[PDB]
């Protein structure tokens, strides 16, 4: 956002019984993600790993293994309870990385504060043929 | 990972950014369409390849393309 | 409190739920008997060489298959054999 | 956790279930006593006890079902008294 | 008042403490077993594991086999078990020379789980040490099964 | 009445008018005229 | 509180909606732009949940659809009665049940087709039927064809009444949701009224009209000289002559001297030696007991008079220490969702059909049914297939409920939440059990194959060599045989002759002979257990992972019936719950085919045959124990040794079975085209054909697209199941009709 909110521990995690689908040996050997949000009341949400958990009042923090799980929980909280979550990626060493939203507004807005990347000023269909890009290691779209 | 490309025939409807389930695409400002915004893809390393953006693309042909390539732990969707 | 950044060696699942540490299991000098016994094969190349030389046992073992009297080398039986196979011809 | 509720008084059912098994004298003389006399000839490592021995296997299985179901109900009813489970 | 709950107060992990694992009889028994012992030397661990396996890999091989009906040959049919434990020792050494590669050392994560050190069995030389102990133990266990099966008395 | 006659123009007009007509025509031809292997020339 | 909430005149009765074909869904109202609209119109015609979210409207729609189904079944039943009344030889078969074959269908002589009208005997020629309708019409007294004619007319009248009831309850008097949610009242009336009063009325029919079959028809009396059923009902002397207890006249029933009705309420453990079926007096006493049991069972729940129970209270009063809450919102789940009830009902319905299949061949209940091997094998096989299809449907609707009507708010720590919480442990254990059963149940067959091929027959799993005997089933068989001497003193003999020692035979042919068990029975039983575990694995995985998996965390929002989730994560094809049902259907077919094969070969080699003075000779050479241990034994002594009748069936009366045999093979081979190929290939090929039509200006107005991804899978599985089932059908029917 206006400043990357640094992820901090000692946050009240939601009450949940022990699940079975989550945090394997990769969540420790390689990397894992963590989502934090703010809840205005006490409700019961559905975790993307099994049953349902409740929403503890105040801050909330959950940890997952894949970025898709955190993104799924993010869109569920944004379309069913009207919240504003944010998740990070914790590496093996302990390097926290801000992930969503990077610009901090939302990824579907403009904000005029980001430069476009991976764009082709030509239209699809104007790409050259496979024969032209031979032994060049590159591809028509990459060119 | 996979290589995503956005062509100039984009209309800026912001549907691919809404259909992406891994926050790969974004909307940057542009000066070549009526909406004055074009999609981009900064988090290409997080592309998984489900091709939901191509289904969300309304123009013919698709302005966004997902060319599959090498696979990593993130692009293979592995949780272990 | 459910997640910590620095002491991540205890919050993600890095545990040993079945292991105890002790320097005693076997009785005195019994271990010494097995130490000297297992010293020769202690290395990787040593054990691979042991089983590689012990692999020739199958070759030698097949030669001494006489005691086994396996159907293979005992005979094929001259009296009864399928040299009358088919009805169109005596042999073919 | 690590303290699964067991009372030494739970043996009261497995020990008070047998009297109740000796009651019926209408057929043979008793389900349990018949189980004891029929198993009595199959205790010194005898080959007998084949499928033809209707008095050993059947009485064993029936008597065991009665004993296990009453031990189960006894533990539920005894330990259920403190957990507000009448 | 349930006998099932999460481990260490954090439920987002896959391992959910169930009665089977929670059980003290199961907890202490698994810890007593020769593989989970970390302080004991690897050679020693390999010999105990190899003794039990070399002994159990004989019986089902000597009763059911190509020469299970020939009286004296049936006792001699237990040699295969020796060939089996030999193949087992070879593949165990093959796994040790490739699991803990020289490039990959500790592989990260010190592991807390109550004040105690990383097992040296996971080292490069530790797996070879274990492979040795398993080889001597399996060969010795097969030989004991064959010696004991002829002087077992009224077997 | 207009709705019933327009309902009768969807699937019955093609699956029960033509099918019944063609099947009945071929069957009555093979019934009055027995089994035809040539032009009877 | 339980009242009759009706809402009169909610939907008009016109043909305006019949004009527009797509009107139930808001997506098909735009019309057909592409050919996929037609297939969407047919696939969404009954998905009432997709029509609206109104539970009252959905409940009204399913209530009228039930009446439509009842009218269809009644029309089919009336057609069978009318065919048996006019185009059959029931009167000729009634005087000679051991020599004339049943037939209730005559074909018209158009192109050839006279050959099908086979000489079934009795001065009649037609298609030989294997439905058992003649044996059923024998069991409840029916002598002439006038009664069958009257039954057909009465059933047609009832069918018209059911169709009128459906129209009435959906357009003129539709009920309300508060009326549909009275599960206690519905259970009370279904247990007390439907089942209980049905058993009581059928017991009364067996007590009065089933009298010729139990006393005059079996005594050799000509069916014409037998008195009409109303004479036995009115005249008490004519019924007192047959059974003397009828002379008492309702006095022992009300004076509690039931011991006087011991002549027509017998408890005989066995079969009738003159007919082969169960005793009619035993079946009557059976129905009388069942009626009393259900009548006392229908008074459990409380409706409007205080006394009774509350299903919500019974469920909420069951909380244990290993299941957390348990049964918390099960009443809310089972009273607001139709898919949950449909899954439970379909599971129990399919399992009940399988029970019916086993008990019918075990204890034959109709006269001259055990000596009709064609109808015996046919009825067993048919009931088995219907049961398997229903269980796969139960596995489908459970996933449909879990995807649509599963709210994670009313289920916090109940059984459903705990089950969805440890789904990984459940699926992994079922996976291991499946693999273990496969190795230990199929490796024995492959091991016997290799041992027989290598010239070592003494090293195979057989009765002569190293054996495996099913001692538990042998002990249960022995227990059931010696059971009427100690644990059933009032029973005359064992409830069945499957484990007995007395072979019964009617007309020279064996009716019910004792069944022995050996090593091959152990091997085939483990084969059955293995295939059942794989089918339950595929279905249970689909149900437990239909909501959200660890690979695809947003599988709930994707729907129930979807193609895949793109080529990401290496590929996610058939990850939907619907795809698991498609895979399951395949495994159910593979399981039930082995079940019916085991039945047919075991019966033909160990029970059926013909008895003579010098022993009993079976249908086959009694090679079930010496040829079932190897895979080559099945392909050689079952499919190749049998089916020779189906093969040589040309020019005979059963010539349609060879045509059905070859035709079924083509349909199965046609399924592979839809099952292996994709969709892009067909779409590009269709594009080339569209160019050819555009060159001649014959381009269809509705642009011609290829089938959907799920449509191709659906078409392929439908063609596959049709081809395989029809192949086994033609083979079974031709073999047992030409041999038995
Ligand atoms: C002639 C009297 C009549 C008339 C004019 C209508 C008219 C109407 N009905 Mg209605 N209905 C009737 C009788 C009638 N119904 C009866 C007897 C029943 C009880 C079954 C119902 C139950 C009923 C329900 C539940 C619903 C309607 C609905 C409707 C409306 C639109 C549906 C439609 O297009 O029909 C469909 C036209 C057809 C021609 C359907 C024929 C299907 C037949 C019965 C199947 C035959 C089986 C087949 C032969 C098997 C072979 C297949 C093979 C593969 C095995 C419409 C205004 C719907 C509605 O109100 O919209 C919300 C609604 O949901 N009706
Ligand atoms: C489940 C399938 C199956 C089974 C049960 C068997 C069984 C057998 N086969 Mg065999 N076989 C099979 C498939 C199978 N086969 C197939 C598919 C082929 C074709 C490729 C063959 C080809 C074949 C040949 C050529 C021969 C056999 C032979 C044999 C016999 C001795 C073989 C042997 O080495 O002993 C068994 C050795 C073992 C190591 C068994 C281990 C037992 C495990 C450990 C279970 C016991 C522990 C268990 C996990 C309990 C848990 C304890 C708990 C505390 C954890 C034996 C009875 C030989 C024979 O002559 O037959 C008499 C022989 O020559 N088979
Ligand atoms: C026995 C199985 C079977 C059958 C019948 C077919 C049949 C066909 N394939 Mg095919 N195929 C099969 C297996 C089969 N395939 C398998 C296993 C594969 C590998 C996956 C393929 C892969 C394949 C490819 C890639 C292609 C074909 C193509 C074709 C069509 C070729 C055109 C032709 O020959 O004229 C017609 C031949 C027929 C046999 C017509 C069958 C219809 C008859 C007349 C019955 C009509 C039904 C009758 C009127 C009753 C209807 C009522 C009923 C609905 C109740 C044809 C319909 C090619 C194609 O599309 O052609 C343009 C093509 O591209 N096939
Ligand atoms: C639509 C194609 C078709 C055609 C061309 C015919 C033609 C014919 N039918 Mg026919 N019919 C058909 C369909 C058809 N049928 C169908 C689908 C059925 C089943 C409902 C019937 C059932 C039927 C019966 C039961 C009978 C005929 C009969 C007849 C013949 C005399 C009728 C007549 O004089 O009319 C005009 C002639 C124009 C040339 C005639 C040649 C009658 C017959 O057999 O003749 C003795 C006869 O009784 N048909
Ligand atoms: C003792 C009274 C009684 C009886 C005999 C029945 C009988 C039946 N009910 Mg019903 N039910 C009752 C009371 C009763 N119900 C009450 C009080 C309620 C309110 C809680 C319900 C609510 C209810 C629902 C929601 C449904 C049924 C259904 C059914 C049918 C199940 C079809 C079947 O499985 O095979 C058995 C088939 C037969 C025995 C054929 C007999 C056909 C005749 C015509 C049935 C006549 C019985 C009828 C209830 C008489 C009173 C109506 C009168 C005004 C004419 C069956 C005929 C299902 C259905 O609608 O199917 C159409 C269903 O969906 N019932
Ligand atoms: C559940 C079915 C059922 C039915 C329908 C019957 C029916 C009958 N049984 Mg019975 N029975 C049954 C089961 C059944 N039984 C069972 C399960 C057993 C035990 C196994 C018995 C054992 C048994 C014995 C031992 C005897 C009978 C007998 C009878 C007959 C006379 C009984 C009688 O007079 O009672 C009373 C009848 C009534 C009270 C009449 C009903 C009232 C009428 C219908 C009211 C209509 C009036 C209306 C308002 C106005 C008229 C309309 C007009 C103006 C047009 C009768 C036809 C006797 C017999 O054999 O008959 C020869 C007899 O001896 N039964
Ligand atoms: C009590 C029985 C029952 C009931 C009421 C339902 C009801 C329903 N099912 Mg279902 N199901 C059942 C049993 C049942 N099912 C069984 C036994 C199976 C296992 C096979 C399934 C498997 C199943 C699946 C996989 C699906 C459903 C779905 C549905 C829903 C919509 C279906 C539809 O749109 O109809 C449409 C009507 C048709 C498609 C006509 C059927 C045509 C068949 C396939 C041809 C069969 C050929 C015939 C036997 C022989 C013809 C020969 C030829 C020569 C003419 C609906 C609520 C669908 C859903 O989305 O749920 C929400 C879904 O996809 N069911
Ligand atoms: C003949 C073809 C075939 C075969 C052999 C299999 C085999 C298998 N299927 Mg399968 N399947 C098939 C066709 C086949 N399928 C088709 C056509 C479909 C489409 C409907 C499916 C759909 C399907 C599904 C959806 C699933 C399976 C599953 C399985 C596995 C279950 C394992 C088990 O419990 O039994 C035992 C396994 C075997 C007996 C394999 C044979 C091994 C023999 C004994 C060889 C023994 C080893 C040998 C001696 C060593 C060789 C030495 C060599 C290396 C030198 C199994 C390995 C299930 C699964 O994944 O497992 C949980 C699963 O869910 N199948
Ligand atoms: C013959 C059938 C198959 C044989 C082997 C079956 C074992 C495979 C599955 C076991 C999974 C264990 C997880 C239990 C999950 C579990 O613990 O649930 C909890 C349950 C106790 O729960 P509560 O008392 O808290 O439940 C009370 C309330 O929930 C009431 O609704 O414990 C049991 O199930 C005891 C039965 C153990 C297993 C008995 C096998 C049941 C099969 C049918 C009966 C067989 C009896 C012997 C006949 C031969
Ligand atoms: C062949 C095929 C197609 C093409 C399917 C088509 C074109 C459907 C054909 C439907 C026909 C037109 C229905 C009518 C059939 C005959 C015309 C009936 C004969 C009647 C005569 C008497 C006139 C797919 O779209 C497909 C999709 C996904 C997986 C596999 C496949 C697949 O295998
Ligand atoms: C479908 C509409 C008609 C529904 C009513 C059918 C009435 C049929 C009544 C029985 C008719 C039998 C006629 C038999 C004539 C030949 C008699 C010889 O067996
Ligand atoms: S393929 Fe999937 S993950 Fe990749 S950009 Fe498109 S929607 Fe996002
Ligand atoms: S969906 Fe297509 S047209 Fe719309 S913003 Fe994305 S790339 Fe541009």
């Amino acid at each position: 956002p206006w400043k990357q909110p640094e992820l901090d521990p000692d946050t009240p995690s939601p009450i949940f019984g022990g699940s079975t689908g989550g945090l394997l040996r990769k969540a420790q050997v390689e990397e894992f993600y963590v989502i934090t949000w703010e809840s205005p009341k006490e409700q019961i949400f559905e975790m993307p790993t099994g049953g349902a958990a409740i929403m503890r009042k105040g801050p909330n923090l959950l940890k997952f293994a894949r970025k898709e799980q955190c993104m799924a929980l993010t869109t569920q909280l944004r379309s069913k309870f009207r919240q504003t979550p944010c998740f990070y990626r914790v590496y093996a060493d302990g390097k926290v990385q801000y992930l969503h939203p990077k610009d901090g507004v939302y990824p579907e807005k403009v904000n005029a504060g980001r430069v476009g990347v991976n764009q082709n000023m030509r239209s699809i269909g104007k790409n050259v043929d496979p024969i032209k890009v031979k032994f060049t290691g590159s591809a028509p779209f990459e060119i | 990972a996979h290589v995503v490309k956005i062509y100039d025939t984009c209309i800026g409807c912001t549907q691919c950014v809404r259909a992406c389930p891994l926050d790969v695409l974004e909307m940057v400002p542009w000066d070549g369409c009526k909406a004055a915004q074009m999609a981009s893809s900064p988090r290409t390393e997080d592309c998984v390849g489900c091709k939901r953006c191509e289904t969300a693309c309304p123009t013919d042909f698709l302005s966004v393309r997902v060319y599959l390539g090498n696979e990593s732990t993130r692009s293979l969707g592995l949780a272990y | 409190k459910y997640f910590d950044v620095q002491d991540l060696e205890n919050t993600t699942g890095a545990w040993d739920l079945y292991g105890v540490d002790e320097m005693k299991r076997y009785p005195g000098l019994q271990e010494e008997f097995f130490q000297r016994a297992t010293d020769a094969v202690s290395r990787r190349e040593a054990l691979n060489g042991f089983v590689a030389l012990s692999a020739g046992v199958a070759s030698i073992a097949l030669f001494g298959k006489g005691a086994s009297t396996l159907e293979l080398p005992i005979g094929t039986k001259g009296p009864r054999m399928e040299k009358t196979e088919n009805g169109k011809g005596g042999i073919l | 956790l690590r303290v699964d509720p067991i009372v030494p008084a739970i043996s009261f059912v497995g020990w008070t279930l047998p009297s109740n098994i000796g009651t019926s004298a209408l057929n043979g003389q008793s389900l349990f006593g018949a189980f004891y006399e029929s198993i009595g000839q199959n205790l010194a490592h005898w080959p007998t006890g084949f499928a033809l021995d209707d008095k050993f296997w059947l009485y064993m299985v029936t008597w065991h079902t009665g004993l296990f179901i009453v031990m189960l109900l006894g533990q539920v009813g005894f330990k259920g008294r403190t957990e507000d489970y009448f | 008042q349930q006998v099932i709950q999460p481990l260490n107060g954090d439920p987002f992990v896959g391992m959910l403490e169930t009665p089977v694992t929670s059980a003290p009889i199961v907890a202490n028994y698994l810890s007593n077993l020769p593989a989970y012992r970390t302080g004991v030397a690897p050679n020693l661990r390999g010999v105990e594991i190899g003794l039990a396996h070399g002994f159990l890999l004989a019986g089902p091989f000597i009763k059911l086999g190509p020469l299970r009906d020939v009286p004296g040959t049936a006792e001699v049919v237990g040699c295969m078990s020796a060939a089996l434990v030999l193949i087992l020792a070879l593949c165990l050494s093959l796994y040790g020379n490739a699991a803990f590669q020289n490039q990959p050392s500790m592989g990260k994560k010190t592991l807390s789980g109550r004040p105690l050190p990383q097992d040296p069995l996971m080292s490069e030389e530790g797996w070879a040490k274990f492979a040795a102990g398993f080889t001597v133990g399996g060969l010795s266990g097969v030989a004991w099964a064959y010696i004991l099966t002829q002087v077992c008395l009224g077997r | 009445m207009k709705d019933f006659t327009t309902y009768l123009s969807t699937a019955p007009v093609v699956g029960l008018g033509w099918a019944i007509f063609t099947s009945g025509l071929l069957i009555e031809i093979n019934r009055f005229f027995p089994d035809p292997l040539v032009f009877s020339f | 509180k339980v009242k009759i909430a009706v809402d009169r005149n909610p939907v008009e009765t016109n043909f305006e909606k019949w004009a527009k074909p797509g009107h139930f869904s808001r997506a098909l109202a735009k019309g057909p732009n592409t050919t996929t609209w037609i297939w969407n119109l047919h696939a969404d015609a009954h998905d009432f949940d997709n029509h609206t979210s109104d539970l009252e409207e959905i409940s009204r729609k399913v209530f009228s659809a039930h009446f439509g189904q009842l009218g269809i079944i009644l029309i089919w039943l009336s057609g069978m009665y009318f065919h048996g009344a006019r185009f059959s030889n029931y009167e000729g078969w009634l005087s000679d049940p051991t020599h004339i074959k049943p037939s209730a269908q005559v074909v018209w002589p158009i192109v050839g087709q006279e050959i099908l009208n086979g000489d079934v005997g009795g001065g009649f020629q037609g298609i030989q039927i294997t439905s058992g309708f003649f044996q059923l019409w024998r069991a409840s007294g029916i002598t002439s064809e006038l009664q069958l004619y009257s039954t057909a007319i009465g059933g047609l009248v009832l069918a018209a009444a059911c169709f009128f009831a459906g129209w009435f309850h959906y357009h003129k008097a539709a009920p309300k949701l508060e009326w549909f949610q009275n599960v206690e009242s519905m259970l009370n009336h279904h247990l007390a009224g439907l089942l209980g009063l049905g058993s009581l009325a059928w017991a009364g029919h067996q007590i009065h009209v089933s009298l010729p079959v139990n006393k005059l028809l079996d005594a050799g009396v000509d069916p014409k000289e037998i008195p009409l059923p109303h004479e036995f009902l009115l005249n008490q002397s004519i019924i007192a002559d047959l059974y003397p207890s009828f002379s008492k006249g309702l006095a022992p029933f009300f004076t509690l001297n039931w011991a006087e009705y011991s002549d027509f309420l017998t408890f005989k453990g066995g079969l009738n030696p003159v007919t082969g079926g169960l005793w009619l007096s035993d079946t009557a006493h059976h129905h009388l007991a069942i009626a009393v049991l259900f009548l006392v069972a229908g008074h459990q729940y409380r409706t409007n008079w205080g006394i009774g129970h509350s299903i919500k209270d019974i469920l909420e009063s069951h909380k244990g220490p290993f299941t957390g809450n348990g049964h918390a919102g099960l009443y809310e789940i089972l009273t607001t969702s139709w898919h949950a009830q449909l899954a439970i009902n379909l599971a129990l319905f399919g399992s009940l059909s399988i029970i019916v299949a086993h008990h019918m061949y075990a204890m034959p209940p109709y006269p001259y049914l055990a000596t009709d091997y064609g109808t015996q094998l046919s009825l067993f096989t048919h009931h088995m297939w219907i049961g398997g299809f229903c269980v796969v449907g139960a596995g489908a609707h459970a996933a449909i409920f879990m995807v649509r009507d599963y709210d994670p708010t009313n289920n916090y720590n109940n059984l459903l939440d705990r089950v969805i919480r440890h789904r990984d442990a459940i699926i992994s254990h079922l996976n291991w059990v499946s693999i273990f059963l496969g190795f230990h149940s199929f490796g024995l067959y492959i091991h016997n194959d290799t041992m027989s091929a290598l010239g070592r027959p003494q090293d195979m799993f057989s009765d002569t060599a190293i054996q495996l005997q099913p001692v538990f089933a042998q002990w249960i068989q022995n227990t059931h045989f010696t059971a009427p001497q100690l644990t059933a003193p009032n029973a005359l003999a064992a409830t069945s002759l499957t484990w007995g020692g007395d072979v019964v035979a009617v007309g020279g042919k064996v009716a019910m002979m004792p069944i022995a068990l050996g090593t091959s029975d152990f091997l085939v039983h483990h084969i059955h257990a293995f295939t059942i575990h794989v089918t339950v694995l595929i279905l249970l995985k689909g149900v437990l992972f239909a909501r959200s998996s660890r690979l695809i965390p947003d599988k709930a929002n994707l729907g129930f019936r979807f193609p895949c989730d793109g080529p990401g994560r290496g590929g996610t094809c058939q990850v939907s719950a619907w795809d698991h049902v498609f895979l399951g259907l395949f495994w159910m077919y593979n399981s039930l085919s082995i079940v019916i094969f085991h039945f047919s070969w075991k019966m033909q080699s160990d029970v059926w045959g013909t008895v003579t003075d010098s022993g009993v000779s079976h249908i086959t050479g009694g090679n079930f124990a010496q040829s079932a241990n190897t895979i080559n034994g099945w392909l050689r002594d079952f499919l190749w040794a049998q089916s020779s009748q189906v093969i040589q069936s040309y020019g005979s009366a059963l010539s349609a079975y060879g045509l059905m045999f070859l035709g079924a093979h083509f349909v199965w081979a046609f399924s592979l085209m839809f099952l292996f190929s994709g969709r892009g290939y067909w779409q590009e090929l269709i594009e080339s054909i569209v160019w050819a039509h555009n060159k001649l200006r014959v381009a269809p107005s509705i642009q011609p697209r290829a089938l959907s991804i799920t449509q191709g899978r659906a078409v392929g599985v439908a063609h596959y199941l049709l081809g395989g089932i029809a192949t086994t059908w033609s083979f079974f029917l031709a073999r047992i009709i030409a041999v038995g």
